[PDB]
């Protein structure tokens, strides 16, 4: 939006406004993956801590 | 008086003169000036480019032909408007036209007429 400028009256000349702008934008997402293994060579023979 | 009378003057002429113009939004046939110095403006003289009067010789210039009556000393119009403005396109108007002196009116209303400015026969 603008002032308006003053005009002389019998002159019978006026002003305008600009139009609207409209755009467009888009957006790309980050992707994780985390992997995780059980192998029973890590459960064989090891010993719960805390536990005798 | 000592003179045994006094004229209080008279009348302006008015906005009249105007038989059909262009009625675009923003004002087709009417173009806007700035005062000369010292310049009184009525309706019914034609003006140069730069907002002056056609003088003796000059007549091809004939801009437009002025639809008010502007007062130089106070620098305000007719309507009480800043500025003074006049028909510069095509329209048709009576041909009330006031000229300087010298000013031939067929070399001017040949100047207007090259314009789009045509001028209704007017009588009295």
């Amino acid at each position: 939006i603008s002032l308006l400028d003053a005009v002389d009256r019998t002159s019978r000349k006026a002003e305008t406004s600009a139009p609207e702008r409209v755009r467009q934008i888009s957006f790309p997402m980050m992707y994780f993956k985390e992997v995780e293994s059980i192998t029973p060579d890590e459960i064989q023979g090891v010993r719960q801590p805390g536990t005798a | 008086a000592y003179q045994g009378f006094t004229k209080l003057g008279e009348r302006e002429p008015l906005n009249d003169i105007i038989l059909w113009e262009e009625i675009t939004p923003t004002g087709h046939s009417r173009k806007e000036y700035a005062p000369v110095a010292s310049t009184e403006y009525r309706v019914g003289e034609v003006l140069k480019a730069d907002g002056s009067k056609v003088a003796a010789g000059q007549e091809a210039q004939a801009d437009s032909v002025c639809i008010v009556n502007f007062y130089a000393d106070l620098q305000l119009s007719y309507h009480g408007q800043l500025k003074v403005v006049g028909i510069y396109r095509d329209a048709e108007l009576k041909d009330l036209l006031k000229l300087e002196s010298g000013v031939d009116a067929a070399a001017v209303k040949s100047a207007l007429k090259a314009k789009g400015i045509d001028f209704v026969p007017t009588g009295l």
